């Protein structure tokens, strides 16, 4: 169901325990090049142009890899500089995110967008982006770039980007892969952005299915797809550990309306979190007794430590 | 907790057992031959704590203290009032971001709340790639102090209006305030301090005063105590022919002036803190009247003839204008 959904992100995200993992369709909200207007420009000076077809995969692998080996690693830098030089706003989904208190983020974009976002509030974040980084940290919140970042260098080796970098992930990068699976063990994992076929995703569903019955949390992941889910394909991937929130199955929009269906679960989270569904006068006598409870176990308590019990 | 740290520039060792390093650091400073014994990587690092030292007031230990002439220079735009000055500082081109930290400051000393808010905001983009962070937090501290004052304006002139000046004006849009209230509603200064590195924690353990009260508390018990004991041997017809008994009160006070409009910091518009002048400087002017008339019948003082008095410098001029209110300075005047 939604709802229950909806109580346990709130409640990890007052624990401490709320973590995303942010994708590329968070990033072009705040309009982001994407990675298929580079490799259409790959293919153009390989190429003449790309007469599309609907990009088979065997193309849509490979052509950074093919002009990575021909022209030189030189030119692979330059058409990152070019493409990624860009200073792009914050949308309101990042700010959504962090007032959703998380205790890391993990992404998988090389931009700088959430770093920034994380600089301009009262909470600081340990940026690990190499591998150097992971022992060399600040304060134990960590925003984890697991697929590399340009904040050293435009060139293409700090970046995840080619089909060399796929299948050697485990070997150039052990530590951010150690790092990345203690998170998801432990705390309470978020979706931001995927698309249920990813290298990011399917990578982590053969790694979950690894692990024993009940020794891990099942991830969330808020589907914003335009057409809604189907029942059977929400069978095999709750089957498979992901709890799927689906934005096109509580409202209805637009095939080309990305935000509203972003917002409409980042606002249901918040404002399940900034109590503003409370009706019926029997859910006052719980809300109230959640927050005093505790203090049963103390004779006396000062009044102007009860505002800081309600918040 | 390895040296008191006394106001008048002495040191005094408590709370130490192991080797005493305050005591090697000071005869450093007085012998020339104890130098060139030093390596060429630290003895770089000694002409920055001697320029350290003679900044900020720390003369000599408790033992080979002499004389206790100490001055004081506020070196501020702002505590002097110079506003023409301010004006074109502001229309002056930006240099670094220490520069524009002392900018935001000079907007809010003039009222431009609405613009030095914007202007602490963009501090806040920058200064994570300044590797020191003390330019982040100070300004996370004064962007908050800010927006306070934007709500107890919102509260004063949409709530009184007419009384305070002509009708129901508006200085800040409701645009603004209506924005300002959104993007600072998850903020917590209780967690400005926790929520950073711990390279800037210990490192900087002496701001996390700044987030709250706890930076007057010291001075505050300080005062509560020497009032008492001044008011008692004002009650007591009793004459200490020495130091002045309230030159702590007196030097206390210009280290909190100091550090406050020198570093830039907005709590020198708080009541909390205007307090603390006003109280100072009350005990400092009762106990001069106590003083200059005073009688020891005996043809004056033989060995205290060369005493000196307290008097009206120009900074005495401005602690009582910024900080006293008219009903202070009618106490003041029939006292």
């Amino acid at each position: 169901n939604v709802v229950e959904c909806i109580k346990e992100i709130t409640e990890s995200s007052r624990n401490g325990k709320l973590v995303f993992f942010v994708g590329a369709g968070v990033s072009t909200l705040s309009d982001y090049p994407q990675w298929w207007r580079l490799v259409d420009k790959y293919h153009e000076e390989l190429y003449g142009s790309p007469k599309k077809g609907n990009y088979s995969s065997d193309e849509y692998l490979r052509i950074p890899q093919i002009f990575y080996n021909v022209k030189g690693e030189m030119a692979f830098d330059g058409i990152l500089k070019d493409f990624f030089q860009v200073d792009k706003p914050t949308n309101p989904i990042h700010d959504k995110i962090l007032a959703m208190n998380p205790a890391h983020v993990i992404t998988t974009n090389y931009d700088n967008l959430i770093d920034t976002a994380c600089w301009k509030r009262g909470k600081y974040f340990s940026v690990i982006s190499a591998e150097e980084d992971v022992a060399n940290a600040t304060s134990s919140r960590y925003l984890l770039k697991v697929a590399g970042d340009f904040r050293k260098g435009f060139k293409g080796e700090n970046v995840v980007l080619k089909e060399d970098d796929y299948l050697n992930y485990d070997q150039n990068y052990p530590l951010i892969s150690n790092l990345m699976k203690t998170i998801i063990a432990t705390h309470t994992i978020v979706f931001i952005g995927y698309g249920l076929g990813d290298y990011n995703i399917n990578m982590l569903l053969n790694w979950v299915r690894k692990l024993q019955k009940d020794s891990f949390h099942k991830p969330f992941f808020i589907r914003t797809d335009p057409s809604p889910i189907e029942n059977e394909t929400l069978i095999y991937y709750e089957n498979k550990g992901l709890r799927i929130i689906d934005a096109a199955s509580l409202i209805d929009s637009n095939e080309y309306d990305y935000l509203e269906r972003y917002s409409a679960v980042m606002d249901l989270l918040i404002e399940s979190q900034e109590n503003k569904f409370i009706t019926k006068d029997d859910e006052v006598i719980d809300y109230i007794y959640g927050k005093i409870s505790p203090l049963f176990a103390l004779q006396y308590i000062r009044k102007i430590d009860l505002k800081h019990v309600f918040e | 907790y390895d040296y008191h740290f006394e106001v008048n520039g002495t040191v005094v060792r408590h709370k130490n057992k192991g080797f005493g390093y305050m005591e090697r650091f000071f005869e450093l400073k007085e012998s020339c031959d104890e130098r060139s014994k030093l390596s060429k990587k630290q003895y770089e690092r000694f002409n920055a704590l001697f320029n350290f030292f003679e900044k900020n007031g720390v003369i000599c230990m408790a033992k080979d203290a002499g004389t206790l002439n100490t001055s004081i220079e506020i070196n501020s735009l702002a505590y002097h009032g110079k506003y023409d000055v301010m004006k074109k500082f502001i229309e002056e081109q930006s240099v670094s971001i220490e520069d524009d930290y002392k900018k935001a400051f000079f907007l809010a000393c003039l009222g431009r709340w609405e613009e030095s808010y914007d202007l602490y905001s963009n501090i806040i983009l920058n200064s994570i790639d300044e590797s020191n962070g003390c330019v982040y937090y100070l300004s996370q501290i004064n962007r908050y102090r800010i927006y306070q004052s934007i709500t107890q304006a919102v509260t004063q002139f949409n709530g009184l209006g007419l009384l305070t000046f002509g009708r129901h004006y508006k200085p800040f849009t409701d645009e603004f305030l209506a924005r300002i209230e959104r993007e600072m509603t998850n903020f917590n200064i209780d967690d400005l301090f926790n929520g950073m590195p711990f390279e800037f924690q210990k490192k900087y353990k002496i701001l996390e005063f700044l987030s709250d009260n706890q930076f007057l508390y010291d001075d505050t018990v300080k005062l509560f105590e020497l009032t008492n004991k001044v008011r008692s041997e004002m009650s007591e017809g009793s004459y200490s022919f020495g130091m002045s008994s309230d030159i702590v009160v007196l030097l206390r006070l210009y280290d909190n002036l100091r550090f406050l409009y020198e570093n830039c910091l907005w709590s020198v518009s708080f009541h909390e803190f205007h307090q603390y002048i006003r109280n100072s400087m009350s005990l400092l002017i009762e106990k001069a009247e106590y003083e200059r008339t005073r009688d020891i019948d005996e043809l004056g003082f033989s060995f205290f003839g060369k005493k000196s008095g307290f008097f009206m410098e120009y900074y005495d001029f401005v602690n009582i204008s910024r900080h006293f209110k008219i009903d202070d300075i009618k106490n003041l005047e029939r006292s």
